[PDB]
RNA sequence: GCUCAUUAAAUCAGUUAUCGUUUAUUUGAUAGUCAUGGUAUAACUGUGGUAAUUCUAGAGCUAAAAUCUCGACCCUUUGGAAGAGAUGUAUUUAUUAGAUCAAUGUCUUCGGACUCUUUGAUGAAUAACUUUUCGAAUCGCAUGGCCUUGUGCUGGCGAUGGUUCAUUCAAAUUUCUGCCCUAUCAACUUUCGAUGGUAGGAUAGUGGCCUACCAUGGUUUCAACGGGUAACGGGGAAUAAGGGUUCGAUUCCGGAGAGGGAGCCUGAGAAACGG
């Protein structure tokens, strides 16, 4: 016949960030019983005020970014038609839905959770013997 | 930018263009990517260009000085710095792994005929991957076989001949680069040959022929094989 | 008669007939040797080198001159309908005078570094 | 000048007629020149960047090689005698690959005394030959290309080959 | 680099194939065949013309070699040798090269015989030519060796060329599989060759690419061919959005042009509008 034979880069790229829903991770944290690396309180604060708190996933995002910059010696910038979105959507993000540093920009959604989940997604139990094996 | 290289998408637009060399430009890695982005040796893209003035680095026993150097599969990167050589290979995942080996070890490196012919004057030559040469080779040695080369002179200490149930690595295709050590041999319309592998786990994988290489016999590989 | 055309017929030559093997596994004929015809593009004994596709097909038209067309039938999958599509390939390829053509005729025949406008490629087995 | 590209002339199944580009540099063709016997005239091309190429266009002396013995000699041209794409050349006396020339038998002559102690039958060789040996004009043939590589080389009628081209000559 | 005019097996996407080709640069191989020849540009010196120019005029200057095999021999140790001969580079066409053995198999009369089977192991330059190409009037470190002692004779490591080959950056064709609507398009093509043969030409090269001559074929209800496409629609081309429900940006369109036609020249590359 024919073949592609094709290597792909999309396979091998990771799409945990892709169906990763912030609900169901904070029913983790508390069915993790590690503990999980909470910051100092006015560590956490924006601008002295303005900007809220900060989000879980910001103090996540920012220190990527101080992993990188440690790592590398240099810092990035003003760089400007990433910036004009990245830093307005982004900030506006905040304001229309995080509250006290915490997102309430979940609830709104018309992502819903089965997607993610959908009775264990793929390797489904679709036969007989496949749903003894897990009662096994 | 490719894959294999392992840089972010951040830190600057541009991508660092190879210079022609002696490996396949897609096959390449740029020195510039090799010390200051993934060793993590220099900072600016002007730091690579002191280390090469200095002639710290020499790749596979030659200088080479150049900030764009192809630099691609097994290939034996030797800094005069801290004493410790370095080796590319290949992982799994679809990237380069740089890795750390012996003195002894830095003397050989593999290379995979591509084709040999009959030259001036009634003498044998085989054209190795990296486009090494050599007069006068073991007429034993065939295409698609291994040659350990010397690297004190261009001379070949062993050869492994193709055969059906050797350690083989993967240079290109979908499943490219994994240990499974053969097989069979497949024929095809259009050669495609496709010579079939058995991982660890004793699972089929299929490439062609082409991207084959020969990395040891059932058991032992020649080379010090990362480990993880 | 070899000698009709306007111009000698003859092998380059790169017994009074010189051979060779087209390789994987196709056997010089008895008709290639010992045969009468020169045939500059013929796999065996000419200027051809059979590098590329070895494909198989059925002969459907014999009507020309020094060469033949070939009829590729096969079976298309459609992933839409999930149905199948019967479908087939006219390719007209140079025979050369060592094989018994007509319609019918399994044939094999390898790629050519191409011949003449559609053909690239060569009969090399006639089954 | 002359363009090989291969849109406009019809499909297989007739589909014809784009003009999707116009005519440009690395589909190129250039011209034949004609050549003829003459006092040679050398003419010059330049070729993809690198290389040339040598037209032809008058040609007094080229190399022929006598078959029998394996010897070869250079050759005086005079007449062009038989050509098989096109008489037009002939009768033009024009010049190109597996065309029939006559030549001068003389410098295969000089060898042929000296060397053994013998004359050209007025040490055997055949008799359609040995006749022409006494006319002073042997038939050769062109195995190059003028339009490629500018020379007149080729070779002389022996065997059977002999009686295919005479044949026709009659 | 910008601007004007819309392409349906074409583009594109991958895939070959380059033993069908060309390649500056990249890399890897690779050549035993006069302490200095002869020319030459100017600048300049001064005179002028011209409405004018990055316009112009005339004058005087600066044979020998070495290696391959043969070895008479002599001498037992590191072994060493007389003389017997034999070898241009590129380019162009023609010619030339590119059955066996060992035993462990086997038999035997125990001396050896046998390759049936096995095991291994060997095989598969001539003659000419050329608007004669190269064979270094190249550079840096080491400064040594012999005697007729002249600044003689000889001598190491490189570097750069340079021929050819390979490599890569390419480019050129090419293989194959994959596009939207349509029977109110059933025949289409040979009505710029359509299908092929052979020969020549042209080209970097394949080739109906072009032209002679020769055969009547090609694709097709499995949909050829023709038509519609607002083909700002499409390409996982490519990351992307850590809940805005499927969002983004990036890249790719396709073709032509530089007042309009047409012809040309350099260059690895342009049929280049900063000729």
């Amino acid at each position: 016949t024919h073949f592609e034979d094709r290597f792909d880069a999309r396979e091998h790229k990771d799409r945990s960030n892709k169906s990763r829903m912030q609900a169901m991770e904070e029913y983790i944290r508390e069915s993790s019983d590690q503990p999980d690396w909470s910051a100092s309180i006015g560590a956490d604060i924006v601008n002295h005020g303005r900007g809220g708190i900060k989000s879980l996933r910001d103090t996540e995002k920012e220190r990527r970014v101080t992993s990188f910059e440690e790592d590398n010696f240099t810092r990035l910038n003003i760089t400007n038609k990433a910036e004009k979105r990245k830093q307005k959507q982004r900030e506006r993000n905040a304001r229309m839905n995080v509250i006290g540093g915490e997102d309430f920009g979940i609830f709104s959604s018309k992502r819903k959770l089965e997607d993610s989940t959908s009775r264990r997604g793929a390797k489904k139990t679709r036969s007989a013997w496949d749903r003894a094996q897990r009662r096994l | 930018a490719p894959h294999h290289w392992l840089l972010d998408k951040l830190s600057g637009c541009y991508a660092p263009r190879p210079s022609a060399g002696p490996h396949k430009l897609r096959e390449s890695l740029p020195l510039i990517v090799f010390l200051r982005n993934r060793l993590k040796y220099a900072l600016n893209g002007r730091e690579v260009k002191a280390i090469l003035m200095q002639r710290h680095v020499k790749v596979d026993g030659k200088v080479r000085t150049d900030t764009t150097y192809p630099a691609g599969f097994m290939d034996v990167i030797t800094l005069d710095a801290t004493n410790e050589n370095f080796r590319l290979v290949y992982d799994v995942k679809g990237r380069f792994a740089v890795h750390r080996i012996t003195d002894e070890e830095a003397s050989y490196k593999l290379g995979k005929v591509k084709k040999v012919q009959l030259g001036k004057k009634g003498v044998p030559y085989v054209v190795t991957h990296d486009g090494r040469t050599i007069r006068y080779p073991d007429p034993n040695i065939k295409v698609n076989d291994t040659v350990k080369i010397d690297l004190a002179s261009g001379k070949i200490t062993d050869f492994i001949k193709f055969d059906a149930g050797k350690l083989v690595y993967v240079t290109g295709g979908r499943n490219l680069g994994r240990i499974g050590t053969i097989v069979h041999k497949e024929r095809h319309d259009g050669g495609f040959d496709l010579v079939h592998i058995k991982d660890s786990l004793d699972n089929t994988f299929v490439t062609r022929l082409n991207n084959v290489f020969v990395i040891g016999e059932q058991g032992k590989p020649y080379i010090s094989l990362p480990k993880g | 008669t070899v000698q009709s055309e306007r111009a000698f017929q003859k092998q380059p030559h790169i017994t009074k007939r010189w051979y060779k093997n087209a390789g994987l596994g196709f056997k010089t004929p008895k008709t290639a040797i010992e045969g009468s015809y020169i045939d500059k593009k013929c796999p065996f004994t000419g200027l051809v080198s059979i590098r590329g596709k070895i494909l198989t097909g059925t002969v459907v038209s014999t009507k020309m001159h020094r060469t033949i067309v070939i009829r590729r039938a096969y079976l298309h999958y459609i992933p839409k309908y999930n149905r199948y599509e019967k479908r087939h390939k006219n390719v007209p390829v140079h025979v050369s005078p060592a094989f018994r053509v007509q319609v019918g005729d399994i044939v094999t025949v390898g790629q050519c570094r191409p011949i003449s406008k559609t053909v690239r490629f060569n009969v090399v087995k006639v089954s | 000048g002359i363009s090989r590209d291969s849109r406009h002339k019809r499909s297989a199944t007739g589909a014809k007629r784009a003009q999707f580009r116009k005519k440009r540099k690395f589909e190129l063709g250039r011209q034949p020149a004609n050549t003829k016997i003459g006092a040679k005239r050398i003419h010059s091309v330049r070729t993809r960047g690198g290389n040339k190429k040598y037209r032809a266009l008058r040609i007094e002396t080229g190399n022929f090689s006598w078959a029998s013995e394996g010897i070869s000699k250079k050759t005086r041209i005079a007449g062009v005698v038989y050509h098989p794409s096109n008489n037009e050349l002939v009768r033009t006396n024009t010049l190109t690959k597996a065309a029939i020339v006559q030549i001068d038998a003389t410098p295969f002559r000089q060898w042929f005394e000296a060397h053994y102690g013998q004359t050209l039958g007025k040490a055997k060789i055949e008799s359609s030959v040995e006749s022409q040996f006494s006319a002073g004009r042997l038939y050769a043939c062109i195995s190059s290309r003028p339009g490629q590589s500018g020379r007149c080389d080729g070779y002389i009628l022996e065997g059977e080959e002999l009686a295919f081209y005479l044949r026709r000559l009659t």
